[PDB]
RNA sequence: AAAGCGAAUGAUUAGGGACUCGGGGGCGAUUUUUAGCCUUCAUCCAUUCUCAAACUUUAAAUAUGUAAGAAGCCCUUGUUAC
RNA sequence: AGGUGUCCUAAGGGGGGCUCAUGGAGAACAGAAAUCUCCAGUAGAACAAAAGGGUAAAAGUCCCCUUGAUUUUGAUUUUCA
RNA sequence: ACAUACGACCAUACCUAGUGGAAAACUCGGGAUCCCGUCCGCUCUCCCAUAGAUAAGCCACUAAGGGCGGGGUUAGUACUCAGGUCGGUGACGACUGGGGAAUCCCCCGUGUUGUAUGU
């Protein structure tokens, strides 16, 4: 019996880690603005390391989150680049998955020389309906054993919906 | 590989928190300050106005604290406005403002002060507090109570302040300020005193009804199903809500019957017991364990 | 155009690279 | 060698084991009046209005009541004389004492025994008295017969 | 004081089971980027031999605070700017 | 066995949202370590400094506003006559 | 008896795994003009109580479960207060009059209750 346990897309989170401060961030931020439609966020280097050449509290990366039909269509563009094929090792034991691309214009952005070329990281998180119980402020609790997702379901769900393949 | 954190030792050293904090219903850091009474005064009680919100109801109570549990002075549920002529929109400002007014007049009649402390009798978007009234050579300070918002969030325009406003109009002296009422502009730091009055008579939902019916027809009928069924239009809400005020202030004691099955309390007790489950005795537990041993050997 | 507030805490007044000591 | 206000209070002012965090709220609902018999017991988690380590365990009489504190009278023993100290303590460190509770219980029964006995006509025998030696009685050996014992020989256990 | 470490912190002796990609030394074509056969450390799990003035879930004996009323207990009702 | 002759307009005061160190599993360059995500996580982190006590919708952490670090004299506590 | 709201003692109530839930209550749920707040109506806030479901939360039962609470055994043992022209070269020990613990190990149990409204 599965009356209402159909998976959905809570959100899609994507990030770019250039690894060095300066105007590269500002132009990289502009990329996310045109792609998503929202305004992005700046991170802060937690631990300084001379080797990589980064100091603490120095912005080095950007990311944005999307939910709803926008998330669906952005995910669809990404998978079209990846040829509707993923590796079996891209799925967590808890039910999540993600991947990455190499050059940001495998989809349509109509390259301009005044920006450059970048790469993006996609990570997509599943869930079952009814997870407010673990995020509401009053009378919080943990979802029961039976009602949590494991790795075999998500790959099963992914294969049928997109008619993909895993190696 | 990795040392197991959740070992037996971990359990033995684990300390659990209060029962109601585990369930997530009480803020003891705040409860401590609502109930303590300055020791100069010995037995003068502290009166709390508690407000809770379910999906389909609003709960309002008047409580005093005691060393073995709280004591309930007077309770006023939202769902008892059926007798007063309301059947729709049970969780609006009007619903909140009404049940707050109900409880205020309910407690005064119980304590014997209904004739005095009239209140306002005609709601207005003004910021006023209950002042003492000269009577038969005596200056009698009004009743005092304090608000307990619980775990809710106190932002500008929440319903918790609605019930609070209703009690203040009833005649209870609730100390507060007008910096959180719907219609206060932080940039100009002054009220508008007419958007407020719309919120006591329900106009903010009436505008939604007419606006939605104009633009999106299918959504309008799908949301206001029962409003249409009982043919209550947007222009009648003010008269409906104003009319409720008259009966409720006239008498706050009419009791109605609902559509749930009803019986005597003894009858229910017999009904409930049948579905109970009986624990196992030691001999049964030992016998079943004995059987399990034989079964496993038989499987081998 | 907004700055994320890191949850992680660090010693109030220290200027140290992360102490690891493991692997190379 | 130093002498501070909390010297050597490592184990006294500590909270117990598996007793940390929230203070049970029933402490704040008690009431006190002058002449009550209270006893001091400090709580480590509250740093305001706490008494010196000497009064941790003493018993005294309330003499003043204030917003969140009471004044207690206790007797200190300096060399060859006693002195009466007046300290201010927060109610989180105090507790009503059961020292006189037995006396109050006993006086009530004494009054009513005397009243009831006067109406009937028999003397009272009300004041208590220590434990007197036992009285004679008989012990039967029917269905209980004695068993003979004897010391046991020596042997090594390890 | 005693007691305890198959209980937290700290010290400390020894086998066994599980694992190889954690390190090292071999073998099967040193083939070896073969989750092969050996094994030597290292790591987890159930056990085992000893300890703590500045360690502890427990916890004495001897000493220590208060009380055992007539200035007490119960009943009714006058004063006040709290 | 150790520590003091300092430091702070916030590192004081009030209010409000959040939870830590660390481990498991994943994601282009990225690797032992940079950034993002889920789960577990009784304090094993943090609280200017020596050591001890205390703290989890906080006493930590981020955000908003302020100067109770103000005026007038008295009572009490530890060292103690 | 059961549910909700506010509580008292603060694990006999916690953590892991598996099954069932009459009535109502509770919950997930549906939408984003207005009040309000976010990178994102995720959280917070507003509105509808129609429709769908007990999948989860919640309640109950089960496990020679971990832990926890009570008791027995360890034991009149270890220890300690007072005494002797007691033993022994010493280390230390026995006796007389009294007080008297703690592990390992064994057995049982798995919340009790106040105020108000309603099933």
């Amino acid at each position: 019996q599965n009356p209402m346990r159909e998976l959905r897309i809570q959100k899609l989170v994507l990030n770019i880690s250039v690894g060095e401060s300066g105007d590269r961030l500002t132009r990289a931020a502009k990329v996310l603005e045109q792609l998503s439609g929202q305004t992005p966020v700046y991170s802060k280097a937690r631990y300084t390391v001379r080797q990589f050449g980064i100091r603490r509290n120095e912005k080095i990366a950007v990311h944005v989150t999307v939910r709803g039909p926008k998330a669906e269509e952005i995910l669809e563009r990404g998978l079209k680049v990846k040829e509707y094929e993923l590796r079996r090792r891209n799925f967590s034991e808890t039910g999540n998955f993600g991947f990455g691309i190499s050059e940001h214009i495998d989809l349509g952005i109509k390259y301009d020389p005044s920006i450059g070329i970048y790469g993006m990281d996609f990570y997509c998180c599943m869930t079952r309906p009814g997870e407010r119980v673990a995020k509401r402020r009053r009378c919080k609790s943990r979802i029961g054993a039976s009602h949590r997702i494991t790795r075999e379901e998500t790959i099963r769900w992914f294969k049928q919906r997109f008619d993909g393949i895993v190696r | 590989f990795h040392k197991l954190v959740k070992n037996s030792a971990y359990y033995s050293r684990f300390q659990t928190k209060f029962k109601r904090r585990r369930q997530g219903k009480t803020d003891y850091y705040a409860r401590k300050r609502l109930i303590t009474q300055a020791k100069n005064k010995y037995n003068a009680p502290k009166y709390r106005l508690v407000v809770r919100f379910t999906n389909r109801d609003i709960i309002t109570q008047m409580v005093t604290s005691e060393i073995n549990g709280d004591k309930i002075f007077a309770a006023a549920y939202s769902h008892e406005l059926r007798a007063y002529g309301i059947n729709h929109g049970l969780t609006n400002w009007a619903a909140a403002y009404a049940t707050g007014l109900l409880l205020a007049r309910r407690v005064l009649a119980k304590l014997g002060l209904d004739k005095t402390f009239t209140g306002v009798e005609e709601p207005n978007g003004e910021y006023t507090l209950t002042e003492a009234a000269e009577t038969e050579d005596g200056e009698r300070r009004p009743f005092k109570a304090i608000l307990d918002v619980g775990l809710a969030r106190t932002s500008t325009g929440a319903r918790v302040f609605g019930v609070m406003k209703g009690a203040s109009d009833g005649g209870i002296f609730i100390p507060h300020s007008e910096n959180r009422f719907p219609g206060y502009d932080i940039e100009t730091e002054e009220l508008d005193t007419e958007v407020l009055k719309k919120y006591i008579y329900g106009g903010h939902v009436a505008e939604y009804m007419e606006t939605l019916a104009d633009d999106d027809e299918e959504r309008y009928k799908s949301q206001f199903v029962k409003y249409i069924e009982d043919d209550v239009e947007a222009d009648s809400l003010e008269e409906l809500y104003a009319e409720a005020h008259k009966q409720i202030r006239a008498d706050p004691f009419r009791k109605y019957v609902s559509d749930a099955p009803k019986k005597s309390k003894e009858e229910w007790k017999a009904e409930s017991l049948k579905y109970k489950k009986a624990k196992l005795s030691r001999e049964e537990r030992k016998a079943r364990v004995e059987a399990k041993i034989k079964q496993l050997l038989a499987e081998q | 155009a907004v700055e994320k507030t890191s949850t992680h805490t660090a010693k109030r007044n220290t200027d140290g690279l992360p102490p690891k000591g493991h692997a190379a | 060698h130093a002498a501070g206000l909390r010297s050597g209070t490592r184990y006294a002012f500590s909270r117990g084991f598996r007793k940390h965090g929230q203070i049970p709220l029933s402490t704040y609902l008690r009431t006190y009046r002058v002449g009550d018999i209270v006893d001091i017991k400090v709580n480590g988690a509250v740093q305001k209005g706490m008494p010196h380590k000497f009064y941790h365990g003493k018993t005294g009489v309330v003499y003043n009541v204030t917003k969140s504190a009471v004044g207690v009278i206790v007797y200190k023993r300096v060399k060859h004389r006693y002195i009466e100290k007046r300290i201010n303590v927060r109610i989180e460190h105090v507790k009503p004492s059961r020292s006189r509770e037995d006396f109050l219980r006993r006086v009530k029964e004494n009054a009513e025994l005397k009243k009831k006995a006067k109406a009937e006509g028999v003397p009272v025998q009300l004041k208590r008295q220590p434990a007197m030696p036992r009285e004679a009685h008989t012990v039967s050996i029917a269905d209980n017969k004695p068993v003979t014992l004897a010391p046991v020989a020596y042997e090594t256990t390890i």
